């Protein structure tokens, strides 16, 4: 019925792997370009 | 111009003369005799033409009309008693009747039951109305079209 | 940009014809700096106050005058690319925007 | 009795806007009359709306809210804007009542 | 004439002002990330598809095994036509999020983007029909025959319709190639229609989750969001391919690994998921033409939303009445999928008309009513 | 242009410190989970219930589906 | 210190960089598909050709 | 602005480059290939769908299948006559659009 | 590897078809873009001078 069947499995194991090791990656990449907009503080000075 | 090339263009997407070649098909009632079914292929799927015997008529008038799912008399499905002419396909799961053997002697569908009459309509079974009437007529005592 | 874009060249492509000016520009520079007693004296007042002595001008043209392309490159990199600026910003300023943008701004000519 | 006044400061705070600093008329969308309004406000209210605004989309960005000190309470909400946008509604619903006429 | 070539360029400025220094919300939320991944779902459905209609033949006697051959001899052929089918998924869990987001934050108050989002819609769900057809199985022939029997249910200019769309009498061979032409096309005039939903998209910029004016801090795409969405393709990315690697035929029916045949009807002629919804209110109306209207009526409701807004406020953020009517809908919509997934029968055939009922009056009565009951708890 | 023209303000300062000399993911537990938390807690009693309702349909209906098709003994204690 | 190093020798210069992913990818590569496979067949001893074949490669009729 | 042509985002565009866009009062009948090619792009594709509505893309059905389009599609030989045709009024077009181009220097 | 096999044979034939089907849209495409770079400067007339002068 799907002789793949074995190639396609030994392939999702190597999809989860690398998705595992780039999703972390790209997580932190967001968070580091974001931190500045994260940690951001302002302030209303009013001539008052 | 413009109306022209519209319809051309938009015609050319309805059915071309080898579809419509096979558009309807006539029988010649002398072939079939009484009390014998003959089947005919019609649109890739079977059409049922039956000579019916003044007996098997019989038989058809002895029907409680209000005591079937598909209410019909012969009536109101053929024209000539002699002749009823069906749509070869089961109304449940589409499958091909088996004339001349059933509980009601007419047609019996091998894959759920489904009894039909001599008139086919579903009698004892799972389908839920009766074999199909298509469209039709007569041209002298020994032709038909149907489609 | 155009301005970080003239910083990215001063670590990347400065031209010996740069220097040179910039060298002439300098000295005239320095020169007009003792342009007066004040001026004169502010530079003595300056001078052992931050290098522990006095620094002639002959000393400041002998300097000068080893700073080439080569040279002004490989100390513009040291203290300029990558490095992540001080911004301070007043005013209508809406248009100049994003620390990232700028930051980005820091590499590559 | 109080029934209406329960009710209304009841949805108050189901709402929630005050857990970002914002008044009730901070939160209206901006369609062509609130826009109109807006340009009659004061330059000091219309500076302190901004603020606000701009701080909860602050908040808003940072997936966080103002501590429960800082919410503006049911009773201290100030209908800033309404009074300008009333009459700009009176105003418009005059002129298209005339252009009829 | 301008300092940097990014602005000046007649293409790169084009490419800028939409995806570098175009101005961006600083607070838009994850509900935003289904608009790149659309795109580039699009993207991929194209890729994949055109590397199977390479290897296609659109004919009655030869597609079935057209396709076969393709996952049984192309190299890859079998991974390529998962991707493809599974993609299709892919797609409309996207587009339902993407509507979803838009109802909830009253985007659609942005008409003509709202108003091109639905022919996106409704172009999308017609290219899945025909694509579905192409493979020829049991159940590309009878949804394609259930379906399109439908417009002969239409008055005087019913039957004939019909017999123009099929190019005969029933689904044969004449229907299979101009469904293979259209599966072609469609997706074109998807990217092309696309291209117009960013237009006016850009005339008013991006809405934010507290609906309100967001001029006051805005950032630019370029890092922001070009780093979250890449990161929003990754996070959906996996269980796609989880899916497509690990459990390919998990969504699909087995019936349509039996080429077509038209004298057997199969016992359960359901749709694939993402229409499921739909056949429920299909068969909520038992009389051929009313079904058919409620149909249509069902998808096009989405026209008139932005003409039932209530509201005062734009989003639902603030308004906790509104938020648990949202989300009854949406419950309301997954009994529906149930429903379209089970036979005509009692106890189903009840819960449908009443799931039919509710979806159609929480949308044309309530939301519009509750809206002006809310209005009037602020004092407004 | 669109940067430039969007609104007029005045007297707001903010500051903001290079990715480079903070931390990306900050405060976990301090910060973040408390909120997360914060905010499943808020929304709980919105989402939930309708869903729940959902499933007790399907559940009932399912089941009420299956007690259908058993037969009943009622029909046949008079059959001999 | 690597991060210092690795910054200084490998992320700094831009074209560096670049050269560091290729010739990382490529290590990458090699190693990270090995690595793979060796997990898939020790995971599934016995039961692949590459296991069996010895029975009837060469050592039948 | 007063008149929606020019205000309307899709509108303005259809104006900007087909009603308000300024053209030389002079130009030759050497600038209407432009749209020819144009035209005749829109026509190929036109009549291409048609005749790929009726195709068959396989060695023992291609040559049939463009047979059976001519003999008995509804004006398929048309079509077919119309779409083959149509390629040499496009290459014929291109060449004096390019002529012209080469002519008058407007590969500047 | 364009024949897709060793000879122009079926497996030709579908790619063939299928790019026949895909370029005409890449050149309505492409045409879009030959038109938006056209229109930066206008068109140019026979007497090659410029005519801001007369349009
Ligand atoms: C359509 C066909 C039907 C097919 C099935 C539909 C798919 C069903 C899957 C369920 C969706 C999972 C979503 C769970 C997320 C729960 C959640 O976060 O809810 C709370 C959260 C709170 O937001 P705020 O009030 O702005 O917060 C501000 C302060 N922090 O709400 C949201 O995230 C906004 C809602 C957007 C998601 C809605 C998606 C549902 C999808 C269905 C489509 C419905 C529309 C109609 C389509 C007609 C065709
Ligand atoms: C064996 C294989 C060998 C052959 C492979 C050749 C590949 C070589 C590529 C060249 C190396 C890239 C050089 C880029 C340099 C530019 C740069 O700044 O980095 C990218 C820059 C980072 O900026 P900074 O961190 O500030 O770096 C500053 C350095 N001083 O931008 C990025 O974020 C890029 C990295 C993120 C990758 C995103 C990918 C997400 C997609 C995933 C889906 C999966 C893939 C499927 C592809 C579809 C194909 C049909
Ligand atoms: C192939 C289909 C579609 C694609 C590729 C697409 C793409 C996009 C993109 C890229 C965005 C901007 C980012 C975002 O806000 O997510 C967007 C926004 C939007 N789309 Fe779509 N869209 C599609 C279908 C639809 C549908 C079906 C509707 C609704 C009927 C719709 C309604 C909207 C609206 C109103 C916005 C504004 C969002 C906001 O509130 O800021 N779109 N779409
Ligand atoms: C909006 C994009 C598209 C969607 C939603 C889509 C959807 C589908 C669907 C639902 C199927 C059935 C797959 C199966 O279960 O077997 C299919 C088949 C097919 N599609 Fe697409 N498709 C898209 C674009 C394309 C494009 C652009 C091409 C190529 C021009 C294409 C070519 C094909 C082919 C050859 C088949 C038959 C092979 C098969 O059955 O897998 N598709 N597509
Ligand atoms: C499908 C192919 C093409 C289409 C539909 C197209 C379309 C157009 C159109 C509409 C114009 C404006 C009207 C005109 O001047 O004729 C134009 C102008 C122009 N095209 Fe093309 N073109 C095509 C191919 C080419 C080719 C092959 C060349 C030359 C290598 C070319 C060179 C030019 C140039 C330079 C102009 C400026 C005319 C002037 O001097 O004012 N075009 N084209
Ligand atoms: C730039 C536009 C196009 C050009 C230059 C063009 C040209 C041609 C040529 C050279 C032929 C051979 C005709 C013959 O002598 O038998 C042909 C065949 C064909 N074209 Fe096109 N074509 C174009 C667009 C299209 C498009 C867009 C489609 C449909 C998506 C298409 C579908 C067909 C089909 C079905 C055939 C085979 C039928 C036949 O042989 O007449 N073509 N085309
Ligand atoms: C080729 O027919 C189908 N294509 N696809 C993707 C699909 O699910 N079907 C189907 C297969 C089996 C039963 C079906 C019943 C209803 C529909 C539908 C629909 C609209 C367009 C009105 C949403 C499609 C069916
Ligand atoms: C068919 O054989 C396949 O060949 C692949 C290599 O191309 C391997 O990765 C698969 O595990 C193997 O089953
Ligand atoms: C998120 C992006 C994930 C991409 C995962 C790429 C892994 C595909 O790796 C594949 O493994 C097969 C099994 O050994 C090989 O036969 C293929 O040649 C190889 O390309
Ligand atoms: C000469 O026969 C013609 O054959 C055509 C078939 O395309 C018909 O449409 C015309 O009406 C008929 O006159
Ligand atoms: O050239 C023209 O330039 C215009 C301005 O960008 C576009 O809107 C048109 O679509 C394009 O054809
Ligand atoms: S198909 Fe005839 S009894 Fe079921």
């Amino acid at each position: 019925a799907e002789p793949e069947h074995d190639q396609r499995k030994r392939m999702g194991l190597k999809m989860l792997l690398i998705s595992a090791l780039l999703t972390s990656l790209l997580y932190y990449m967001k968070r580091h370009k974001w931190s500045v907009l994260k940690s951001r503080k302002m302030a209303y000075r009013p001539p008052k | 111009a413009a109306k022209n090339v519209v319809t051309q263009f938009i015609s050319s997407l309805s059915a071309s003369a080898d579809v419509l070649a096979l558009s309807k098909i006539e029988i010649k009632l002398s072939d079939i005799p009484e009390g014998k079914n003959v089947a005919f292929k019609w649109r890739g799927k079977p059409l049922f033409v039956r000579h019916r015997t003044q007996a098997e008529i019989n038989q058809e008038a002895e029907v409680d009309v209000s005591k079937l799912r598909d209410p019909q008399h012969d009536l109101d499905r053929v024209k000539k008693p002699e002749w009823v002419i069906l749509v070869g396909v089961c109304t449940h799961l589409g499958c091909v009747p088996i004339a001349n053997s059933g509980d009601f002697g007419g047609y019996y569908c091998p894959c759920h039951g489904s009894h039909y009459d001599a008139s086919g309509r579903i009698r004892k079974g799972p389908a839920p109305y009766n074999l199909e009437v298509p469209t039709y007529q007569f041209v002298g005592d020994d032709l038909v079209v149907v489609g | 940009f155009c301005a970080q874009g003239e910083w990215m060249r001063l670590c990347t492509s400065t031209t010996e014809s740069e220097v040179k000016r910039a060298k002439n520009h300098l000295r005239s520079a320095m020169v007009a700096q003792l342009d007066g007693t004040t001026p004169v004296c502010e530079t003595i007042g300056s001078h052992l106050l931050n290098y522990g002595r006095r620094i002639s001008l002959e000393e400041w043209d002998s300097r000068i005058s080893a700073v080439d392309a080569r040279m002004v490159r490989d100390v513009c990199s040291k203290y300029i690319y990558d490095k992540c600026p001080a911004l301070a910003a007043v005013g209508p300023i809406e248009q100049l925007l994003d620390y990232n943008r700028i930051r980005s701004g820091m590499y590559w000519i | 009795g109080r029934l209406m006044d329960r009710i209304r400061k009841w949805y108050y705070n189901a709402a929630g806007f005050n857990k970002y600093g914002l008044m009730r008329d901070d939160t209206l969308y901006e369609d062509d009359d609130v826009k109109e309004a807006l340009k009659r406000l004061p330059e000091d209210l219309y500076n302190e709306r901004m603020f606000r605004i701009k701080r909860a989309l602050d908040l808003s960005l940072k997936h966080r809210i103002l501590p429960k000190e800082q919410w503006v309470k049911y009773e201290e909400d100030k209908p800033y804007l309404e009074p300008y946008l009333k009459e700009v509604i009176r105003e418009r619903l005059e002129r298209e009542a005339w252009n009829k006429k | 004439m301008a300092p940097n070539i990014r602005k000046s360029h007649p293409l790169l400025k084009m490419i800028n002002n939409s995806l570098i220094d175009l101005p961006a919300p600083s607070n838009i939320s994850a509900w935003w990330n289904f608009g790149s991944l659309l795109a580039v779902c699009l993207m991929t459905q194209i890729l994949t598809g055109l590397l199977l209609a390479m290897h296609y033949t659109a004919d009655t006697s030869l597609a079935f095994s057209s396709v076969a051959h393709t996952c049984r001899n192309v190299q890859y052929g079998w991974l390529i036509r998962n991707l493809h089918a599974n993609g299709a998924s892919f797609f409309f869990i996207c587009i339902f999020l993407h509507i979803g987001r838009g109802l909830y934050y009253g985007s659609y108050l942005y008409k003509e983007t709202w108003n091109t989002g639905v022919i996106l819609l409704l172009t999308l769900m017609a290219t899945a029909f025909v694509g579905y057809v192409l493979p020829w199985g049991q159940m590309s022939f009878w949804g394609a025959t259930v379906i399109t029997n439908l417009f002969s249910a239409i008055p005087y200019i019913g039957h004939t319709l019909v017999e123009w769309a099929w190019g005969g009498f029933s689904v044969d061979n004449p229907t299979l190639t101009r469904f293979f032409a259209l599966h072609f096309l469609l997706p074109f005039a998807i990217a092309g229609i696309t291209i117009i939903h960013l237009t006016f998209l850009h005339e008013s910029g991006s809405n934010n989750p507290l609906g309100i004016s967001s001029d006051s801090d805005k950032i630019p795409f370029h890092p922001y969001y070009s780093f979250k969405d890449i990161l929003g393709l990754t996070l959906m990315l996996t269980p796609f391919l989880t899916l497509a690697l690990f459990s390919p035929n998990l969504l699909g029916d087995p019936e349509n690994f039996t080429p077509a045949n038209p004298l057997v009807t199969p016992p359960h002629i359901k749709p694939e998921w993402y229409f499921l919804f739909a056949y429920a209110i299909l068969r909520s109306i038992p009389n051929k033409l009313g079904g058919v209207l409620a149909l249509a009526a069902s998808v096009l409701i989405l026209f008139l939303i932005p003409f039932l807004h209530k509201s005062k406020q734009r989003t639902m953020t603030f308004r906790p009445l509104s938020q648990t009517l949202f989300w009854l809908l949406v419950a309301n919509l997954l009994i529906l999928t149930w429903i379209g997934s089970q036979p005509v029968e009692h106890p189903f055939i009840i819960i449908g008309q009443m799931a039919s009922l509710s979806y159609f009056t929480i949308l044309l009565i309530l939301f519009p009513t509750i809206g002006t009951l809310e209005n009037k708890m602020l004092n407004y | 242009i669109h940067f430039g023209n969007l609104a007029r303000v005045r007297h707001i300062i903010t500051y903001s410190l290079s990715p480079f000399e903070q931390r990306a993911i900050p405060n976990i537990f301090s910060d973040a989970l408390p909120n997360v938390w914060r905010r499943f807690s808020s929304q709980v009693f919105k989402v939930a219930p309708p869903f729940l309702g959902a499933y007790l349909l399907y559940s009932w209906g399912t089941q009420e589906f299956e007690r259908l098709k058993r037969k009943n003994p009622a029909d046949y204690e008079n059959d001999q | 210190a690597l991060l210092r190093q690795a910054y200084s020798a490998l992320f700094r210069r831009t074209s560096t960089f670049a050269l560091t992913v290729v010739l990382g990818a490529v290590l990458f590569e090699r190693a990270f598909d090995q690595g793979a496979d060796a997990i898939f067949e020790h995971l599934n001893e016995g039961k692949l050709w590459k296991h069996i074949k010895h029975k009837y490669e060469a050592s039948e009729e």
